[PDB]
RNA sequence: AAGCUCGUAUCAGUUUUAUGAGGUAAAGCGAAUGAUUAGAGGUUCCGGGGUCGAAAUGACCUUGACCUAUUCUCAAACUUUAAAUAUGUAAGAAGUCCUUGUUACUUAAUUGAACGUGGACAUUUGAAUGAAGAGCUUUUAGUGGGCCAUUUUUGGUAAGC
RNA sequence: GAGAACAGAAAUCUCCAGUAGAACAAAAGGGUAAAAGCCCCCUUGAUUUUGAUUUUCAGUGUGAAUACAAACCAUGAAAGU
RNA sequence: GGUUGCGGCCAUAUCUACCAGAAAGCACCGUUUCCCGUCCGAUCAACUGUAGUUAAGCUGGUAAGAGCCUGACCGAGUAGUGUAGUGGGUGACCAUACGCGAAACUCAGGUGCUGCAAUCU
């Protein structure tokens, strides 16, 4: 294509790791993630991993291996239709309350949920929560931005907030939640509390559907639809905090099929490709055409 | 100057080119290393022999250019300027010093060049036709007496100036594997694609023979 | 096969290329603000030329990005200028083309002698949906060879809207 | 007020850049008559 | 005047491999390291912190204390007509774990085995490696094989 | 020189096995850097001169430059590859396995990290060879112009340099 | 490479390619691509205490350097540095 | 088996061209009140998942494709080398003895493997 890459060019290009190529992985974030003290061996550092899809927001909570990296536990914004709000899924909110789900989630599991209790309380106020005299120290868990900007009101904290609040420790600093002003140096806690249950969402929905009816009938549709109301927005996460820290326990999907039939299936619209004597017959084939006029 | 060739003829020294470490070198004596028909097609000069060295020492470009005109010169009066293609298979990339107060700080200005020549190696090549053997041979022989040590003259079964001693060559001749490039040739390739491949050799595929 | 992938412009910067500092950079700077109403970014010298009479790190000029309808609106505000009429050249390989006029009053902008009159560069920019691709900061990625906007494509894409004629070739 | 493009270059010398020299420009270019 | 500085003369010595150059890959900094371990130094020059001095590189030595980003080593150097004990303070990029008393553990949990199995049936032991013994006698046959019969070849030129 | 502690104890200018380091020799240049011969094809609206056409932004003509695919020849301060000889480490009782003590370190955690009690396994006691013993201390002479041979090798035309 | 008034070889604006052919004060060599390069924001870990270690080595000094411990800081969302 | 998040090894994974992709996912995509960032809501931020599409990304297949990987009595026991001689040769240098033993070349084969969690007619 006129820039046509020389044999030598290719040859002596270095290839950049795998993850680097498809461009998921900083491996110079990640080199200060994982890497333990060594007077400290093998005990692991746990990231939160926190990503947006278009659509979902994925929570992990992963360790590292030689052979592979390993999850922990996992907490996903879809889980949430199950705690009450079937909108809003890459919504701020939505990320405080995945943030809370694998926060209850994970200590459930590592019996620490009942010590702990969290915040309960919710005024958007900046604490790390702080470890028990006489007892066991906080799960301590460290946020994985990923390649996420960091901007002050990003999502991520969303759900570096809800899981610290869920009783994890997982240090940080207040600048980059919302509520933050430069020239006041300080946080506003009202600001913050009103994006962990979507103030900001729903004065959105009050001033749109009062000045647009067609514009806030094509956003919100689905809120019409299901006859939810504005203010209620509150009450719907709220209480999906209720059934939440009530019941982390993560239930998996009910599974239609199998594995085996879906395999069977899923991908047998995979090309299967040709054995080298099929392709002595291509070269020897496309011969003729050619050979043809020629 | 020019003090005399039994001063530099044997390789003492690591191999000492014009580099950026060191530059005001003089220029080679020798220049022109292809002379006769240069741009005459393979097929025109089947015949090849080999001016060849059996010593292990170094050869002045300023040698070279003495045998190099004493070949060309017989070869163009008795065969023709065009019967032949002379080409001097080596080059005087390595550099003599002279010291030219005491031994103290001896180390050398460039004195001149040289050609490093081993055992074996080929330092003149003719290609004729087949006719004009006698005459090649009697350039190189002549030729010899310009150079140190001794050196063989070796008729050499191979095509032309390629490869291929001239029965694997004629193959491919009456084959068409064989594209005349400038004054030397390519040869098909099984490995490329398949595409340009037949443009490229047309004769050969297609039609196939 | 041509469903989304339509065509559009990417955007639309204005270039005044002033040749020196102070008074003239800020008056034809006036203009670009008073024209795409936004506010406008000045270039430095990348080093000096004497014929030139410039020095190195001296703001010699300014442009201006636009984006959207607004970008739209000033572009055929040029091509009346130019009476609808580019050339064959004036049109990247990529799909990209431009054009420059003189004495900006010629598209609105009355006159403000004190502000003064100044050309400008217009070069416009043609992308599709799915640009992002390669801006976005993660998973970055090419362009297919389909989609990929380029000069026949966009030459075709200038005859068809605008109304307008290539020229020479 | 005063915005200023980030140049991206890492060149610090005021060099002219390697393609500027008098060589290259035509007899004609322009050849402007009356 | 002559030159010797502490990096002198490691321009190959400290070159990355071909086509293996930037970031390090995260198993460098999985691997753990325990006092008494045997390690081999290599300096990566990607890394120019806690770089063992060019006289150690390919040196191998035991680990005698470990901290945050680093092992200490023990190397024995030799210095006159005795060796003189080292301490090397290396960051676990220049480091890996020495392949060879691997193999030795390895035998020894086979060697623990083999000899258990043999005191449970109550026979013999020879746990000690024997070198290659010199051949046993052997019967080749002649059938599909004739021994085919070589000659030297005449001199000849292929220039 | 004087000994001292002990004694098959550990030792070794050697091999074997396993496992590291190396960038010399050679090799390479239609692989990067840098040099070097020759023709061929293609591009130049983005060079010098065209002997037609006043027109010159026009076909056609030479010679540059660049591109592509080739060809002859190179490197102490070039290089993908890459030996030989040399070289680091290891081949157990100061080992291995079971059980479960200590701690202010460390972990979300009775987790780990160290250092232990108690129990098990000595035939070949975990390659070869040798070993005429091994280890250890004090104290002090003389010397600190060197020279030669093989091979590697630098300066020099060279030298009994 | 291909494009845009003045505008030229060389001003300024796109797009496309681009394994580093750049830059990292300086000699050269190594090293570096979501950086070790360019731009910006905030800083004073160029700080405190005394030990251990590497290179030259007599295993003296010196210069330089490496990893901790004990303080007090910086920066970031944080792991970290 | 597909797909996604986080990965291990980091081209058998890259490069060029052309095809193909059901379901889910991913994406492109719609929007600018709010936090947030811009010359420019392109990037970065936030909202909706609604109005649209597999066009691209992505995934796979195709190529006597470029590169990369692997194997060989392919070259070659060649080049280079440790050891020996009161071996040859004016010398250059070479042959023999006991050992070690390459690179290019040629041919042939291959074109990511895989770990944790989730999800899919
Ligand atoms: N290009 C020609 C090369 O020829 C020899 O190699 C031969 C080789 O020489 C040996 O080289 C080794 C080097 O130390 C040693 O074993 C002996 N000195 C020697 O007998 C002979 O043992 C072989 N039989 C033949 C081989 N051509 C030379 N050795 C090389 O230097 C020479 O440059
Ligand atoms: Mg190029
Ligand atoms: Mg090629
Ligand atoms: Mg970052
Ligand atoms: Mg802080
Ligand atoms: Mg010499
Ligand atoms: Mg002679
Ligand atoms: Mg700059
Ligand atoms: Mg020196
Ligand atoms: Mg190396
Ligand atoms: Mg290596
Ligand atoms: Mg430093
Ligand atoms: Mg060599
Ligand atoms: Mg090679
Ligand atoms: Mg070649
Ligand atoms: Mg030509
Ligand atoms: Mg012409
Ligand atoms: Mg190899
Ligand atoms: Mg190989
Ligand atoms: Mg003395
Ligand atoms: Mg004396
Ligand atoms: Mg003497
Ligand atoms: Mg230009
Ligand atoms: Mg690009
Ligand atoms: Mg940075
Ligand atoms: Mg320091
Ligand atoms: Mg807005
Ligand atoms: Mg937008
Ligand atoms: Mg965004
Ligand atoms: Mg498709
Ligand atoms: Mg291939
Ligand atoms: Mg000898
Ligand atoms: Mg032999
Ligand atoms: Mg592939």
């Amino acid at each position: 294509q006129k820039d046509a890459k020389s044999s030598a060019y290719s040859s002596r290009f270095q290839t950049p790791f795998r993850r680097r190529r498809e461009g998921k992985t900083d491996y110079y974030q990640r080199k200060r993630l994982v890497t333990q003290h060594k007077a400290k061996y093998n005990t692991p550092k746990y990231r939160l991993v926190v990503r947006f899809t278009n659509k979902d927001i994925i929570c992990q909570i992963i360790s590292s291996t030689i052979t592979g990296d390993v999850v922990l536990a996992a907490a996903y914004s879809h889980e949430l239709p199950r705690y009450g709000i079937t909108h809003g899924l890459t919504n701020w909110a939505a990320a405080y309350a995945t943030g809370l789900l694998i926060a209850r989630r994970t200590l459930q599991k590592l019996g620490l949920d009942e010590t702990y209790k969290g915040v309960e309380e919710v005024e958007g106020e900046y604490e790390l929560t702080e470890a028990v005299e006489d007892g066991p120290r906080p799960f301590k868990v460290f946020l994985d931005i990923g390649l996420q900007r960091t901007t002050t009101g990003a999502r991520v904290f969303g759900a570096l907030k809800g899981a610290s609040d869920g009783g994890l420790y997982v240090p940080h600093s207040e600048n980059r939640f919302p509520g933050w002003d430069f020239e006041t140096e300080e946080i506003d806690p009202e600001l913050l509390r009103s994006y962990i249950f979507g103030g900001h969402v729903s004065q959105y929905m009050e001033e749109l559907a009062d000045d647009d009816e067609e514009r806030f009938s094509e956003l919100f549709k689905g809120y019409l639809a299901d006859d939810i109301d504005a203010d209620s927005l509150e009450d719907i996460y709220t209480s999906a905090h209720e059934a939440i820290r009530a019941d982390p326990a993560f239930k998996p999907t009910e599974k239609k099929f199998t594995k085996e039939q879906y395999a069977a299936e899923s991908k047998k619209y995979r090309q299967t490709k040709l054995s080298k004597e099929e392709r002595a017959a291509r070269v020897a084939a496309k011969i003729a055409a050619l050979a043809g006029q020629q | 100057a020019r003090r005399p060739a039994r001063c530099y003829r044997y390789q003492k020294n690591k191999p000492y080119p014009k580099s950026r470490y060191n530059r005001a070198v003089p220029d080679s004596k020798i220049r022109i290393y292809d002379l006769g028909k240069k741009k005459a097609t393979v097929d025109e000069f089947p015949l090849c022999v080999h001016l060849v060295s059996n010593e292990l020492e170094q050869l002045s470009s300023e040698a070279l250019e003495a045998a190099r005109i004493c070949a060309n010169k017989y070869m163009t009066t008795v065969s023709g300027r065009d019967a032949f293609h002379l080409r001097v298979r080596v080059h005087p990339f390595h550099v003599l010093r002279i010291n030219k107060q005491g031994m103290r700080g001896a180390w050398g200005k460039p004195h001149g060049l040289a050609a490093r020549v081993d055992i074996g190696q080929i330092i003149f090549s003719v290609r004729t036709k087949d006719s004009n053997k006698d005459v090649v041979v009697e350039g190189l022989r002549r030729a010899r007496y310009k150079f140190p040590g001794q050196q063989k003259i070796i008729l050499s079964k191979k095509w032309g100036f390629t490869n291929l001693d001239r029965p694997e060559y004629l193959k491919k001749r009456e084959a068409g594997e064989v594209k005349d490039d400038g004054a030397f040739v390519k040869f098909l390739s099984k490995k490329g694609s398949l595409e340009n491949n037949i443009r490229e050799f047309p004769e050969y595929f297609a039609a196939q023979a | 096969q041509n469903p989304m992938r339509d065509l559009k412009i990417e955007k639309l910067v204005l270039n005044i290329s002033v040749g020196e500092s102070g008074d003239r950079l800020t008056r034809a700077s006036k203009v670009l603000e008073q024209l795409s109403g936004q506010t406008p970014v000045q270039s430095k010298a990348r080093y000096t030329v004497r014929t030139f009479g410039i020095r190195r790190n001296e703001k010699i000029a300014v442009h201006v990005t636009v984006r959207g309808p607004k970008a739209e609106e000033i572009l055929e505000r040029g091509l009346k200028v130019k009476e609808y009429q580019l050339r064959d050249r004036n049109f990247s390989a990529t799909g990209n083309f431009g054009f420059g006029i003189d004495e900006h009053i010629d598209l609105g902008i009355k006159y403000d002698p004190s502000i003064g009159i100044f050309g400008m560069d217009f070069y416009v920019v043609m992308n599709r949906p799915g640009a992002r691709v390669t801006r976005r900061k993660r998973c970055k990625g090419t362009v297919g060879n389909s989609h990929k906007t380029t000069k026949e494509d966009t030459v075709s894409w200038f005859k068809q809207k605008y109304d307008a004629d290539v020229l020479d070739k | 007020k005063e915005i200023v493009k980030s140049n991206t270059s890492s060149k610090k010398a005021d060099v002219p850049p390697p393609s500027a020299d008098p060589s290259k420009a035509r007899k004609n270019r322009p050849r402007p008559s009356g | 005047g002559k030159s010797h500085g502490y990096r002198s003369r490691t321009r190959y010595m400290f070159q990355r491999d071909f086509r293996k150059h930037g970031a390090v890959h995260l198993s460098t900094y999985l691997k753990v390291y325990k006092v008494g371990d045997i390690v081999d130094i290599k300096a990566n020059g990607s890394i120019q912190k806690g770089m063992p001095h060019k006289f150690y590189q390919g040196k191998t030595g035991v680990v005698y204390n470990v901290t945050k980003s680093s092992v200490g080593v023990i190397i024995n150097k030799m210095v006159g007509n005795r060796y003189l004990e080292k301490r090397l303070n290396l960051r676990v990029e220049h480091i890996k774990h020495s392949k060879c008393r691997q193999e030795f553990l390895e035998r020894v949990k086979a060697n623990a085995a083999k000899r258990a199995e043999a005191k449970a049936q109550g026979v013999a032991v020879q746990l000690k490696r024997q070198p290659a013994q010199p051949r046993e006698s052997r019967i080749v046959s002649t059938e599909g094989n004739v021994p085919q019969t070589l000659a030297p070849v005449p001199y000849e030129t292929f220039i």
